[PDB]
């Protein structure tokens, strides 16, 4: 009982201009992400507890 | 000696009247912008003595003058500030009801619009349930209420039919009429739909 | 008229700066993966 | 139930898409990412990238 | 300037009795949405910027350590320690 | 308020000449300093057993004490050419070097 | 738009006073006097530091309990 | 949903009306008006360095003409005098423990 | 430095010891190439320039002394058994959690978020909500215990006055074995003739202060 | 940078319009605050 559309892109062709757009918008996301990125895997990385010997518990 | 008392006074005198001098522009652009986030263009465009208004007319309204320093125009402008402060404070009591009446509306059309996403594959229901039905029966009604209380005031209806009554048709579009639907669209569907071509 | 706007600019633009350094360590980085590939002295 | 459709190969989300994310994406990480690495990483070595042995680790029993 | 005589109109004249009965479930759900979208970025966000200090500068947190020196008492099989209270400084570098 | 503190105050003429002193004794005395390092190595020469590295410890602090001593003349000389530019200091690599070669 | 990174400072946050400027002579002023209090003290404690051992620093510790810590032999 | 729907229901009604209860207690609801208040203070009227000189320079004080420069000033001022005292506190601490080692 | 992994241990006299010795030879390699590669690293930021290097050093460098300083003790201290970590407990309870979030000793899985998360979808399957946000709310209460859990260096400073007292403990317990054979004549005429259980140390610290409170002088 | 993640936001996040502009506007000040806390704690 609901109204059901269509995507409007999985049926429309790839343009010029959308290409275009879509290529700069995600160069402008990569940069942030790359940015975010790299400082999410230095915390990560640096936030690990030391190495343990072969057989040692607690 | 009553150093106190003489700066509380002035203090509150001088921005009742700053307050209600700049209170008719602020209420202009509160009627000018849409009810869903009616404080809108104010904390992004300009915030034109609202905050500071809305403070000004709590204070005003929870506090006390003393008119003994004040002159008889002073202690009339200052009651005549106060006053205003109160009617921009009621206006500011409706816009909220109002953004909390379209914001529930919207929230209806949300829902609706969720489970019809392209993206939405956690849940796709083509039948809507009977909560969602009955609540937007519920809303349909209370709409009508509130636009036929509005009759004394045509442009406040107006704009309440503009504003609330585009999720009606937002609503109404995104759902079949099958089965229950007209139950449910009957209050709707009499003279608001045709406001919307509907 | 903005007064002082080159100011303005170079605090901003200072302040992401600032941020991007802090926030990410990227001018104290850790050699420690380079550290197995190096030549060791004495 | 959800009978999708989609020209497959011929579209803005397809395999244009996967050809045109990796090369946009890629550009700041890739234009700029590397040199600041590599100044980075050379501006410690100004003389070179050896490591002081120290605590010995020369000495075996 | 402009012409606002529709807004002024209604900013001046409006109705003070006016009221709509609030959608007790429908407010509830649109405030968690808000919390879940507040909730979870806003609170990785917080600790991201807030742990970071912490986490890159221990000895911030930690401004006094304990320092103990045993001795044998060999008659009883006991270890009697003695404890100093000491500044946490960055030792060796 | 991170920093370690220091326990005990040397001049910085003193500190100068330690430091000379210790290049010196690197460069010549290594191998003592080599035995004095593996034989305080061990947990047991380390903690339990301070008696046994006793005789590489005083090997490597009478070396200490000869290379400070600087008996020599053209040592001296160079020692303290070396800290008249490191005081100057308040670059020298070359009096460094050539104290060194001494 | 495509490109909307400016170096412009807010048009909203770029407001002023009635009384004159943004108040920063006041703010700066009341910055620079906590500083000095705040950047007194470090460098007092840092640059007055002296270690010291004498055999009296140590002390006989305690567990939470208040007793003497003393560990067994055999645990 | 079924017979549970019913305990959605009053667990919404329940969370509704404990919101307003305590956003409506006058206490608190004065407290919450008063720091929006403090907050749109703060932040809309923050110390910002550059501001808008709408008014003509003949009206314009020279306070505000003047206010980077002073602020700048200001800050230069007070990182010298804290990295001269700095230097000055160091080098009195390492004298005064120099005559204190003795 | 390449310390020979067979000890010369006796291993019939002095067995504490000799398992000491034993755990650090084994675990000497691998504490010193640690330690190698955290030096190098710190030498390459002291080699470094203006903001990079030679200006936040070592004020910045903050986390990686508190490792070396770590790795050093863990290096020193060759195995934990985990007995001797509840005897520490005395002092400090808590302290094996801390060992665990600070030595990576075993998995530390979010037991407290996962039942947190759990809890979330009983709720989720009494008022009917998606499945996605189940697991987004199951996922939450994970994410903020894994949050929570990780990061603690204070934990880290815990852990390393912990591993000091248990170095001074082991020093102490090798030295009693070492002098057993020749305390042992003392020890039994010393139980028989004294009846106390505290240390001497402190025993002879009552009757000095005894003899300076009340003597004839 | 904040308006236009936002905007983005409320663009392909379609839960993300749940939230009206008066939280919005707490959360830019809250972001706001949390960065000069950042700014000044790696400086103090």
């Amino acid at each position: 009982r609901t109204k059901l559309y269509n995507a409007a892109y999985f049926l429309l062709n790839n343009n010029e201009s959308f290409g275009h757009s879509f290529g700069i918008r995600l160069k402008i996301v990569g940069l942030n992400t790359w940015i975010v990125g790299y400082a999410v895997s230095r915390y990560y990385f640096s936030s690990l507890r030391v190495k343990a010997a072969q057989d040692e518990r607690f | 000696m009553s150093l106190v008392s003489l700066f509380k006074n002035t203090f509150l005198k001088s921005r009742v009247i700053g307050l209600s001098f700049q209170a008719q522009r602020v209420m202009a652009q509160m009627a000018k912008t849409d009810f869903e986030n009616p404080d809108e263009h104010f904390l992004l465009n300009d915030a034109m003595k609202y905050n500071e208004l809305v403070f000004y007319g709590r204070l005003a309204e929870n506090w006390s003058i003393n008119p003994e320093l004040f002159g008889k125009a002073e202690l009339a402008k200052y009651n005549e500030a106060k006053q205003t402060l109160i009617d921009f404070n009621q206006y500011h009591a409706l816009v909220q009801n109002l953004h909390e009446f379209y914001w529930e509306l919207k929230t209806i059309y949300l829902e609706l619009s969720r489970g019809v996403a392209t993206s939405n594959f956690h849940n796709k229901r083509e039948v809507t349930h009977s909560i969602i039905e009955s609540d937007i029966k519920n809303s349909i009604h209370k709409y009508i209420q509130l636009i036929d209380d509005l009759k004394d005031y045509p442009e406040w209806q107006h704009k309440v039919r503009e504003e609330i009554g585009y999720y009606a048709h937002m609503i109404y579009t995104s759902v079949n009429h099958d089965g229950n639907f007209p139950e449910i669209f009957k209050e709707f569907n009499k003279v608001d739909s045709l406001y919307y071509f509907k | 008229p903005i007064r002082n706007i080159q100011f303005a600019r170079y605090h901003y633009l200072a302040a992401v700066t600032v941020f991007t350094y802090f926030a990410t360590r990227c001018c104290l980085l850790d050699y420690k993966k380079y550290y197995p590939l190096a030549s060791v002295k004495k | 139930m959800r009978r999708i459709f989609w020209n497959f190969k011929t579209a803005f989300v397809g395999l244009p898409m996967f050809s045109l994310a990796p090369k946009n994406i890629l550009v700041y990480p890739i234009v700029v990412g590397v040199p600041l690495y590599t100044f980075i990483v050379l501006q410690n070595s100004v003389r070179g990238f050896a490591y002081f042995d120290e605590y010995d680790s020369d000495v075996k029993e | 300037m402009l012409d606002d005589t529709k807004y002024i109109q209604m900013a001046q004249k409006f109705p003070r009795n006016v009221s709509v009965q609030l959608n007790k479930k429908l407010f509830v759900t649109r405030t968690w949405f808000r919390n879940y979208y507040f909730v979870g970025v806003f609170g990785i966000f917080a600790y991201f910027i807030y742990n970071q200090p912490k986490i890159f500068a221990p000895f911030s947190g930690y401004p006094t350590t304990v320092a103990y020196k045993a001795q044998p008492d060999f008659l009883n099989d006991q270890v009697i320690f003695y404890s100093q209270q000491r500044q946490n400084t960055l030792k060796n570098f | 308020s991170i920093l370690p503190p220091l326990q005990y105050t040397y001049s910085n003429e003193e500190s100068l000449e330690l430091l000379i002193h210790s290049i010196k004794g690197n460069k010549d005395c290594n191998s003592e300093r080599k035995a004095f390092n593996l034989c305080r190595s061990t947990v047991l020469g380390k903690h339990v057993e301070p008696e046994k590295c006793l005789d590489k410890a005083l090997v490597f602090v009478n070396c200490f004490q000869k290379v400070r001593r600087d008996e020599s003349a053209a040592c001296q000389s160079a020692f303290n050419s070396t800290l008249e530019c490191g005081k100057k200091y308040s670059s020298c690599q070359s009096q460094l070097d050539a104290y060194l070669n001494c | 738009a495509r490109l909307w990174w400016t170096l412009d400072p807010s048009k909203y946050y770029l407001k002023q006073i009635s009384s004159g400027g943004r108040n920063e002579i006041l703010f700066t002023v009341l910055g620079v006097t906590a500083a000095y209090w705040y950047f007194g003290n470090k460098r007092c404690e840092h640059y007055w530091r002296r270690q010291i051992d004498n055999c009296q620093s140590w002390s006989r510790a305690q567990n939470i309990n208040g007793n003497n810590l003393t560990v067994k032999q055999y645990f | 949903n079924h017979s549970c729907q019913k305990v959605f229901e009053g667990f919404v009604s329940a969370l509704y009306d404990t919101s307003y209860f305590f956003r409506n207690f006058g206490p608190f609801k004065a407290t919450i008006h008063y720091a929006t208040y403090a907050n749109y203070l703060a932040q809309n009227w923050a110390p910002r360095v550059s501001y808008i000189e709408t008014s003509t320079p003949a009206y314009t004080l020279a306070k505000n003409k003047y206010a980077v420069y002073i602020v700048y000033g200001l800050i230069g001022g007070a990182l010298i005098h804290n990295y001269m005292l700095d230097n000055k506190a160091a080098q009195k601490s390492q004298q005064y423990y120099l005559k204190h080692r003795d | 430095v390449r310390l020979n992994l067979k000890s010369n241990v006796d291993q019939n006299e002095y067995p504490f010891l000799a398992k000491w010795d034993k755990d650090m030879r084994q675990n000497y390699e691998e504490y010193q190439n640690r330690i190698d590669a955290t030096t190098y690293h710190l030498q390459r930021s002291q080699r470094g320039i203006a903001v990079f290097g030679e200006w936040m050093y070592p004020r910045y460098f903050q986390k990686d002394i508190l490792e070396l300083e770590v790795l050093r003790r863990k290096q020193q201290l060759g195995k934990i058994y985990p007995e001797e970590v509840s005897s520490y407990t005395q002092i400090n309870p808590d302290i094996a959690n801390d060992l665990n979030l600070t030595f990576n000793a075993k998995l530390l899985w979010p037991v407290r978020g996962m039942t947190v998360g759990a809890g979330f979808f009983a709720f989720a399957h009494l008022f009917n909500l998606p499945y996605s946000f189940r697991l987004g709310l199951f996922v939450l209460p994970t994410a903020v215990e894994l949050a929570f859990t990780w990061g603690n260096k204070t934990s880290q400073f815990k852990s390393i006055e912990f591993m000091d007292y248990l170095l001074q403990y082991r020093v102490s317990k090798a030295l009693l074995e070492k002098n057993a054979k020749h305390f042992a004549e003392k020890k039994a005429a010393y139980q028989k003739e004294i009846n106390s259980s505290q240390s001497v140390q402190d025993l002879y610290n009552q009757l000095i202060t005894l003899v300076s409170e009340q003597a004839p002088s | 940078m904040f308006k236009e993640l936002i905007h983005i936001f409320r663009t392909y996040f379609i839960t993300f319009r749940y939230l009206k502009k008066s939280n919005i506007n707490f959360l830019k000040n809250l972001s706001y605050t949390l960065i000069a806390y950042y700014l000044i704690i790696n400086f103090m």
